[PDB]
């Protein structure tokens, strides 16, 4: 009912230093089928 | 599809699906996923 | 990774959050298989009164031979409590 | 900060994660026909 505000902090960059992770593995592999 | 087998066998009993979805609800269990769990999210789209 | 794909799939035909949030309650392990207790498999034949034979003639045979799917499809028949839930959405496929 | 957004926040990443999870799924079987 109430978020750590710890945990909750420390999933968020690992959620985003990952999403950023995954976005530079399509724009490679899409510019390769262009290519 | 080409799941006879497990096709067959669930339309006999359930009396009536969609042919796609037996064809797609299938394939999660397939890949080890929880039987309960698939249950749950078929029983949370409706 | 195709278990996403499924979820996108399911939901267009569904198409009736529940989508992302619906991908994050499915987990288990990578490769291990988690058999059912049978006794629900009893259960579910006498729910379903269409076939009093048909639904257990055919099933002891599908047991004969050896399904990797077999003992978790039987669970989820029987898990079925909604009515006409799944059955009213097949009809509109049809037409 | 309302702290009813402040979980919002989340749902808004998470769809970040999953929606470009499924635009690579399709990106990979081109790669197979193709080839």
């Amino acid at each position: 009912r109430a978020r750590n505000m710890k945990d909750f902090e420390n999933q968020i960059t690992e959620l985003k230093k990952e999403n950023f992770n995954l976005k530079l593995r399509i724009y490679f592999l899409e510019e390769r089928m262009q290519q | 599809t080409e799941e006879m087998e497990l096709y067959e066998l669930a339309q006999a009993a359930g009396g009536g699906i969609d042919p796609d979805v037996f064809k797609i609800l299938v394939d999660l269990l397939k890949l080890n996923v929880a039987p309960l769990a698939v249950f749950q999210m078929l029983k949370s789209m409706c | 990774r195709i278990h996403h794909d499924v979820n996108e799939l399911l939901s267009l035909l569904r198409v009736h959050a529940e989508v992302y949030i619906d991908l994050l309650q499915k987990n288990r392990t990578p490769y291990v298989t988690t058999t059912v207790s049978a006794h629900s498999a009893k259960v579910k034949i006498a729910e379903f009164s269409r076939t009093p034979e048909d639904f257990l003639k055919k099933y002891d045979e599908l047991k004969s031979k050896n399904t990797r799917n077999l003992d978790p499809l039987v669970y989820l028949l029987s898990k079925l409590t909604e009515d006409k839930e799944t059955l009213q959405y097949l009809q509109q496929n049809a037409k």
